[PDB]
RNA sequence: UAGAGGUACUUAUUUCCAAACUUCGAACCUCCUUGUUAGGCAUUUACCUAACUGGAAAUGCUUAAAUGAAUUAGCGUUACAAGUGGGCUCUGACCGGUAAGCGGUCAUGGCGAAAUGGGAUGAACCAUACGUCUGAAUAAGGUGCCGAAAUGUACUAUCACUGAUACCAUAAAGGGAGUCCAUGUAUAUACUAGGGCCCCGAAAAUGAAUGGCGCAUAUAGUACUACCGAUCUCAG
């Protein structure tokens, strides 16, 4: 009802950001660089195809 | 002599110039870069005419005389000393090298002495202009027609939009001089800035 | 006979095997310091235990 | 399961108001006034030789 | 394939190497009250008699 | 498929200056994910607004008034090949805009072999028969057109009643 | 020819700004410095009496020693494979008060001020927190200038 | 580089440059801080200050209020000893060289010590790094037959003793009323801005290799589903 308030008067209802994510690692392990493996020891994404959930901000 | 010079054509180094440091150097082919009326105006030569450069490489200078040779001769063939202004915008700075070889001692040292000058061009460098009149922009572009056969890899000819060698189009011209901000030197337009 | 001089392939995954930070026992260096102000932090330190 | 029957039915609702005739044309007005004028000539170079 | 360090830093001494009877016997007797009491004194006890020789040091009058 | 769609963004307020210019560009993209990053860069590309600051207001999926009769379409486009950029004026016969956006990209892979990253287009609108200038299309604006179907197709009427053996043999005569 | 000198591969960290020469001002040695105090070392180009390393360029430290005219800074240099501590001596022309916490000191003072407040009033207290820049309430907007961008034909302009 | 203005120089310009030029100056990096912080009180000093109910420093007492980024994680310390001290290399940056499967460096990765699948074939490239088995669905890569899997659907080009999938196993400058698409003008027609694909340019020695057979809608591009496929992933 707020976005079709707003059609109505002339505006645009902008929404509000995703306050989280789901992060599936997609790729293994092997030929990475060492930043970017740290990385994803920090989300506990070490073997392929695992998730968790992640919040959003300017951080993460 | 000479190498080929597709051995010098790709740049493998650094920018290597006359100094202090290079010392046994000899000079280039290039003396004269500017042929024809070169006292002329912008007012009287409206019409240019340039050759672009559509890659990353080294021109030689023997291929820079050999342009303005062949480009002159042309031009004073057909119209005959009068109306053109032939100009080259390459100067060769850098300095290439030999090992030499010709017992021997190969690859050893391998530091060469200096052998040629040579031009580094980059993507779209005009190597050469002409200015002109509208009676002979049909002789200006058979010119530079036959100067683009001595360069090396492939390059337009191009009609340019803007008066002379100025960066000013026809359009943009007439506005400022009749704005009267515009002011003509011995040669080329010089702009008033109101300072 | 012309064999390799140097290489730093693979320093960096040695160093980082183990950077280890260390430590300071503590901050004054008494070797160091003036002496006109240990000096005097020696008659600081006898005269109030008496 | 009752929750997510009311909120399948107000998404498809909003499909109603998306899919209708008096909106789309709307929609596809403010599509065809985005677009610009149309242009005279193609080429690369337009090329001018006024006299002086 | 995971991204662990499979190696291990620190081994710790568990139960004692004498092969004594009683060295190994008053060991259980100190792991079973240190286990079951849950308490700070007897957890420390238990490991004394694990410990080699050398670190059990004489301890003068 | 592509989508047409209609994305709205503008910078975010600074102090100096709450209420900016928003602006539109029209996008080509199979859904609202990509139409996104579409609108970043051509806006980015020319009216010298980021990603990093910036919102984006509303991807509007712009359908059809009709998709029951077939409409022409004059594209103003450029493409880049390498050494030189060219401008081209091509048109089509279709159902929807969207449908002539990806008859072309297909027709510039095939006939000039250029790739959608290379294209960019300027005016995608729909044309009346008057105004209408390339031949080979006026010609089904014509009343009386036939034209036969020569060289028929074997194909399965249905994918379980296919067969590798025939008695008699096939006719693919246009009758 | 690689060398190991001193002051070798400097020509450009010990050269002195553009339109700064000459000696500093007389506030510079008006200064003053304490054991604790944590300092940068950037150096003066000029000054040549008491100089640090070319390393220890722009290398935040802590004071240990002060004397005479010149101050003992601890400075963890990175070798090989750990950290090591350095003992520097250098001259306080060289050294400068750093704001590395400058942004710690200046929020527990500011958490005091807002702790103490609370209980003046008193009422009940809620509790600030640093927090990462966060992704935005949803909220409306009308504009009134809305421009369409399009990509132009190419022209080549030389 | 090349003209103009002044008394060969010189005042403004202009064509075009520098690893050992700099008046500006990024990206990528680097280093420090982020829980205890503000005080107040009175002993000690041979030190500092003109002076002590000051400074500087360390000893204790204590007045207030709290655990004051994200994500993750147990951290610290010692002893004894093996092998090693010829490396090679992908992708980028670089020095020398006409160049090299050449010589010498740099950053992450790989091989060496890493199987299996894919690139017909290959230490190094792509997917992925492995207990013994039984399935499912995938990755790289593929689906005329050899060969497991659509000669799939939709849309554009192509006739040539020719073309055919990264690293990769070579081809350029320069031409063509071959064909398709095409820009601007003039009067169905003349003049061309060009672009692909195809042809020419294009010659070596045993008989010869898109992997082979062969194909010509199994060639060149584009889009969207289904399907086969690793020791990965998941289930037991």
């Amino acid at each position: 009802d707020a976005e079709n308030k707003a059609t109505a008067e002339g505006a645009f209802y902008v929404p509000a950001e995703a306050k989280f994510a789901f992060v599936i690692r997609t790729k293994g392990t092997n030929k990475l660089h060492p930043d970017v493996r740290k990385i994803l020891h920090l989300f506990r994404l070490n073997q392929k195809h695992n998730a968790i959930f992640v919040r959003l901000n300017k951080a993460t | 002599g000479r190498r080929p010079a597709r051995c010098y054509r790709y740049i493998g180094n650094k920018p290597y110039p006359k100094s202090r440091f290079c010392r046994g150097v000899p000079d280039p082919r290039i003396i004269r870069y500017e042929t024809g009326t070169k006292t002329a105006h912008a007012k009287e030569l409206p019409i240019c005419c340039r050759l672009i450069l559509l890659e990353h490489e080294c021109v030689s200078s023997e291929a820079l005389e050999a342009a303005r040779v062949s480009s002159n001769r042309y031009m004073m063939k057909t119209m005959g000393k009068d109306g053109y202004h032939i100009k080259i915008n390459l100067h060769p700075f850098h300095v290439l090298r030999i090992n030499k070889m010709l017992l021997q001692t190969g690859m050893r040292h391998a530091f060469g002495k200096p052998e040629g000058l040579v031009a580094r061009a980059n993507y779209n460098s005009q190597i050469m202009t002409i200015r002109t009149t509208s009676a002979g922009l049909k002789h200006a572009l058979e010119a530079l027609r036959r100067a683009s056969f001595k360069f090396p890899g492939h390059s337009r000819v191009v009609i340019s939009n803007k008066v002379g060698f100025t960066p000013y189009t026809f359009e943009q011209f007439k506005e400022l001089q009749a704005n009267g901000q515009i002011v003509d030197c011995g040669n080329h337009v010089k702009r008033v800035y109101r300072r | 006979a012309k064999r390799s001089n140097t290489s730093a392939h693979n320093r960096s995954h040695q160093h980082h095997r183990n950077i280890h930070k260390c430590v300071v026992k503590k901050l004054w260096f008494e070797k160091g310091m003036n002496a006109k102000f240990l000096r005097n932090a020696r008659y600081a330190k006898a005269g109030q235990n008496k | 399961q009752k929750a997510l029957k009311e909120v399948a039915e107000l998404r498809a609702a909003q499909e109603a108001k998306r899919t209708s005739p008096e909106v789309v044309k709307a929609v596809f007005a403010e599509a065809v006034a985005a677009q610009p004028a149309t242009p005279d000539n193609m080429s690369t170079q337009i090329i001018n030789h006024i006299p002086l | 394939g995971v991204d662990l360090d499979h190696r291990v830093p620190r081994k710790q001494r568990q139960e004692p190497k004498t092969a004594d009877a009683q060295m190994k016997m008053l060991h259980n007797l100190y792991a079973f009250l240190a286990r079951r009491t849950g308490n700070d004194f007897n957890a420390k006890i238990a490991h004394r008699l694990c410990i080699s020789r050398t670190n059990r040091r004489p301890y003068s009058l | 498929s592509l989508k047409q769609y209609l994305v709205i963004g503008r910078p975010y307020p600074t102090k100096e200056i709450p209420n900016p210019p928003a602006v539109r560009v029209q996008v080509f993209a199979p859904d609202e994910v990509i139409a996104k990053s579409k609108f970043w860069t051509v806006a980015q590309r020319i009216a010298r607004l980021k990603k990093a600051h910036g919102e984006v207001l509303a991807v509007k999926h712009v359908i059809e008034p009709e998709p029951t009769r077939v409409k022409n379409y004059g594209v103003w486009l450029s493409y880049r090949s390498t050494r030189n950029h060219h401008n081209v004026y091509k048109e089509y016969r279709d159902t929807t805009t969207e449908g002539a956006a990806t008859k072309m990209l297909a027709e510039l892979a095939g006939t000039h072999d250029v790739s959608a990253d290379n294209i960019s287009i300027i005016k995608i609108a729909e044309v009346a028969d008057k105004d209408l200038v390339h031949k080979n299309i006026s010609q089904f604006t014509h009343e009386n057109i036939k034209f036969p179907m020569l060289k028929q197709s074997i194909r399965a009427p249905t994918a379980s009643a296919r067969k590798v053996f025939a008695a008699t043999r096939p006719t693919v005569c246009g009758f | 020819g690689h060398t190991e000198g001193l002051r070798h591969a400097t020509r450009y960290l010990f050269a002195r700004k553009f339109r700064k020469h000459g000696a500093p001002a007389p506030s510079i040695t008006l200064r003053t410095f304490r054991i604790g105090d944590i300092v940068d070392i950037k150096v003066n180009g000029a000054l040549h009496s008491g100089m640090p390393n070319r390393v220890y360029h722009g290398a935040t430290g802590i004071v240990w020693n002060v004397s005479p005219h010149a101050v003992g800074i601890l400075v963890k240099r990175r070798v090989n494979n750990h950290i090591a501590p350095k003992r520097i001596y250098v001259r306080t022309e060289h050294v400068f008060p750093s704001k590395s916490k400058n942004d710690f000191v200046a929020r527990c003072q500011a958490n005091l001020k807002a702790h103490e407040e609370a209980k003046k009033a008193g009422t009940k207290i809620a509790l600030p927190k640093r927090l990462p820049a966060q992704p935005r309430a949803s909220h409306v907007v009308k504009p009134e200038l809305i421009q369409t961008i399009t990509d132009a034909p190419f022209r080549e302009n030389w």
